[PDB]
RNA sequence: GCAUUUGCCAAAGAUGUUUUCAUUAAUCAAGAACGAAAGUUAGGGGAUCAAAGACGAUCAGAUACCGUCGUAGUCUUAACUAUAAACUAUACCGACUCGGGAUCGGCUGGAAUAAAUGUCCAGUCGGCACCGUAUGAGAAAUCAAAGUCUUUGGGUUCUGGGGGAAGUAUGGUACGCAAGUCUGAAACUUAAAGGAAUUGACGGAACAGCACACCAGAAGUGGAACCUGCGGCUUAAUUUGACUCAACACGGGGAAACUCACGAGCGCAAGACAGAGAAGGGAUUGACAGAUUGAGAGCUCUUUCUUGAUUCUUUGGGUGGUGGUGCAUGGCCGUUCUUAGUUGGUGGAGUGAUUUGUCUGGUUAAUUCCGUUAACGAACGAGACCUUAACCUGCUAACUAGUCUGCUUGUAAAUAACAGGUUGUACUUCUUAGAGGGACUAUUGUGCAAUAAGCCAAUGGAAGUUUAAGGCAAUAACAGGUCUGUGAUGCCCCUAGACGUGCUCGGCCGCACGCGCGUUACAAUGACUGGCGCAAAAAGUAUUUCCUGUCCUGGGAAGGUACGGGUAAUCUUAUUAAUACCAGUCGUGUUAGGGAUAGUUCUUUGGAAUUGUGGAUCUUGAACGAGGAAUUUCUAGUAAGUGCAAGUCAUCAGCUUGCGUUGAUUAU
RNA sequence: AUAGCGUAUAUUAAAGUUGUUGCAGUUAAAAAGCUCGUAGUUGAACUUCUGUUCAGGUUCAUUUCGAUUCGUCGUGUGAAACU
């Protein structure tokens, strides 16, 4: 059972090859529960030289203890990020009693939330946005981690945890700022990732004009989905 | 203790959901007819089925029953519901306002529209 | 901090202003006014309580909680003192960000009446709050501020910088009569101390389940003799494991030898395998006979004759070990517990550990179901499953079951009755036991259930307590038990007068006592003497050995071996049990109740019975007159009584595991 | 790491653990028992707004164009904030 049957509309949409682009998606604002329409816009036939080549990481793995019933009953926690280089990244966590199980479940959760980073420009704007529109803040429990652009080449200056995921957000030049307890490495990660998502959220100057009226995928392509397969 | 299990109740409620033309009051009818209908690895299995999914049908002969959706009967039972006289309620030509809606109907100015009898 | 009436004195907010002034304001080192209680000084006052104190009680000790007293205090004038968890542990002035009723004080309209210092309604200003809610905040608890904070700046005082040291030392032309207040260190030492919240565990908190836990009862143990385990105590040795359920008639643990580990005294090697030496001109084995010994153990000693590498001496080293270690371990097994519990996926909630699911409530033996439902569906466990028991005058058949039919035989007047023997293209009620039925809580119920799960009753039914009684037993544990069940083992120990393998005699059974299972009784619902065609379930011969049927002998337990059957639905046997019943004796007293303990005889199993293996006959006849504090198990063919088998086993049941017979009281 | 490399001590970043930028003070250390108040710090709104015309650049845009060239220049025209 190597094929995927969808169980979402959205999934449909994808997997039938109707949907053009994952940020398509992102704009639509789609709910994306199912972790197959990640791995498709992510191909498998393995072009070493794609910079849209899909990555995910392990960064935590965690022995959570409970008090039951007289025993002491552990788990693992793990930490997942996946992100192409190119603007696109997400984080995920799953608790489970065996490892390599917290481990699926938590790079099925990252690909569940997956989140369009938005990249900018520092000084004069030529090329490749290196860095950040703005300066932007991630929160996560006590800690605080502030994004700030760079100019060219500056690198990431940032922890080796929110390091990890700007590299996977692709995000290449920026400064680093972090406030409360950062050692607690899920909170962290999830500051960074939030922060990074924050960037899309952020009403920049060059946003302010009417937006294109389109029709959501799924009024478009109503016919297709009321056929029976 | 004759309280009935898990595997009896969803067992009966299919038989039920699928079967209800078929299926008699008699308990000795409707244990041959599950009998066919299904594969039952045990006889007293088949026996507690039987009864209970009994028991449903005359609890169904009296009324609607939580947990089993029968569509077809539903649907009869549906077009049962409706009697419609020719006058309805609804006369549109005579239609009584009391003193607070006309207050309303001052406001909108809707106060004189055809056949409106204040109380 | 302020709560009785009235009068007086000055003061205050809010509201109401188409009044006046016109920045006069905010906060605040100096400096000042207050400031609970307790305490201090000088007078008063003194009823209540009441530090100190005096006593009672409690307690191991109480200089405490409790009780009887009682001083200072408590109250009051003048004065000091300045401190509290002086608490919203939350600085003041100012903006701005949600919703909703209500409340206290003004005012503004409106409405009703019994027409008012009163009601109601709608506004609004100011107070004290509350209830929702935040796509605001926070580590959270929580917060309409604790919000408008890395998108960090409205104004202003104060305070903190790990924990202790320590509010200590010291200095105060700072205070105080004093107590003390205010100010206030460092050395030194230390990795934590600390905050919220989660899950456990625990509670001398609240609530709710369930179980013979208790309730209504019964049989009783605990009291007695004896039996059999533990512990003590003797012992050469009294082998040993196992101590609350979860050790202690448990280790199948009923031991005369054996078993067997303990004890005393003796014998063997089954010390392989390798290296060195020795050996064929001899390694070594054996053994008459005399001593010797418990012993025809050639064990030893004298005595030589055999025997012919099966190897001997060392040096290494393996076999073997009921020797240690269950806290080195496997396996198995107890126990929580047969209780009803335990998980995960996808959704919901938390930054998170985690949580919901898995629940208020009914209902069930059951997280069994119903229903509630941010949860939806599922898995394990429970159920189902499986074994035994209960129903079939229907099926399939039976000489290794029975019935009938027809013949006969005996006793009899016998197509009577009761018994045998035969019989058949016979038959299935009884008996085997295969197939298939059957029960599902069925039918009914203006019975209780919020009409849902379910419970209840009556009827039918072989069967309606989950039909009954069982087997199986999740997740997790408990360093529970087991090296002594294992040729499952790690590690430790003993290795030739061995902790190896044998033989002989003891020992585990030894008795002032303590503690457990139990058998038997204390009698009249009884004991004893007769009579009486009532069971079930188990077993059974490697041929004489195992069940045993006739028969004979003996007064008896038991012996013959005379005739026989059975490896068994055929034979023991479809019997042979005992309570029970019917007669008769005995007559409420240590009586024949009760028989412990003893002395002769006889028998049986075993080489061996002494330290009585069992059984038989005469004697002998104890405690015990219904059991203190305590306490066990148990709800129907059940308890209780009553015997029978099987395991053990040559012999030995007061034990165990089962089997029926007679059959309850009381709950449900 | 490397002809260098350990160690001790003061000091710098790490430290938004001294905080003007920039911290905390309901419960983690932290709002003074409470008012008055001088120094100190802090302070409501109003005054030549505005419009019209000229020029100079400086920027901007580009359906104005051009010239040449590897990008500047010239020019439009309007559009700005200026001066
Ligand atoms: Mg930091
Ligand atoms: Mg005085
Ligand atoms: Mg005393
Ligand atoms: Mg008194
Ligand atoms: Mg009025
Ligand atoms: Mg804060
Ligand atoms: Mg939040
Ligand atoms: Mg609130
Ligand atoms: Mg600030
Ligand atoms: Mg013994
Ligand atoms: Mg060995
Ligand atoms: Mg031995
Ligand atoms: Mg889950
Ligand atoms: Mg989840
Ligand atoms: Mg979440
Ligand atoms: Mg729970
Ligand atoms: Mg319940
Ligand atoms: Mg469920
Ligand atoms: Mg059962
Ligand atoms: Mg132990
Ligand atoms: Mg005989
Ligand atoms: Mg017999
Ligand atoms: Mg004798
Ligand atoms: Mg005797
Ligand atoms: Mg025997
Ligand atoms: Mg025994
Ligand atoms: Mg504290
Ligand atoms: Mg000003």
């Amino acid at each position: 059972k190597n094929d995927w049957q969808p169980q979402t509309k959205l999934g449909r949409l994808v997997k039938y090859g109707k949907i053009s682009s994952l940020d398509e998606i992102f704009k639509y604002s789609i709910p994306i529960k199912e972790p197959e329409i990640i791995d498709h816009f992510y191909p498998k036939n393995k072009d070493v030289q794609a910079e849209h080549k899909l990555m995910e990481e392990v960064l935590q793995i965690t022995p959570v203890q409970k008090q039951t019933q007289a025993g002491q009953r552990t788990r693992f926690k793990g930490f997942v990020v996946v992100g192409d280089s190119n603007g696109h990244i997400g984080l995920g966590w799953k608790v489970a009693k065996e490892v390599q199980g917290a481990i699926k479940g938590a790079i099925t959760h990252a690909k569940l939330n997956m989140v369009p980073v938005r990249k900018g420009y520092w000084g004069n704007k030529i090329a490749n946005a290196h860095t950040i529109p703005q300066k932007i803040t991630g929160k996560s429990g006590s800690v605080r981690i502030r994004l700030v652009p760079a100019p060219r080449g500056t690198g990431i200056v940032a922890a080796p945890i929110p390091k990890k995921v700007l590299q996977f957000a692709g995000v290449q030049d920026i400064y680093t700022s972090s406030q409360g307890c950062t050692r607690t490495r899920g909170n962290f990660l999830k500051a960074t990732y939030y922060a990074l998502a924050n960037t899309y959220r952020y009403l920049t100057p060059d946003f302010w004009g009417k937006p294109e009226d389109n029709e959501l995928p799924f009024e478009t392509f109503s016919e297709f989905l009321h056929t029976k397969a | 203790g004759r309280v009935r299990t898990k595997t009896v109740k969803r067992a009966a409620k299919s038989l039920i959901e699928h079967y209800y033309s078929k299926l008699t009051n008699d308990f000795h009818f409707n244990k041959k007819i599950l009998s066919e209908v299904a594969q039952v690895p045990s006889k007293r299995l088949r026996n507690k089925i039987a009864g209970f999914a009994t028991h449903l049908m005359k609890r169904i002969q009296k009324g609607p029953v939580r947990g089993i959706s029968l569509k077809v009967q539903e649907e009869e039972r549906e077009r049962r519901l409706d009697y419609v006289p020719e006058k309805s309620i609804i006369d549109i030509e005579k239609v009584t306002i009391d003193n607070e809606t006309k207050e309303m109907l001052k406001k909108l100015g809707y106060q004189n529209i055809p056949g409106l009898v204040s109380a």
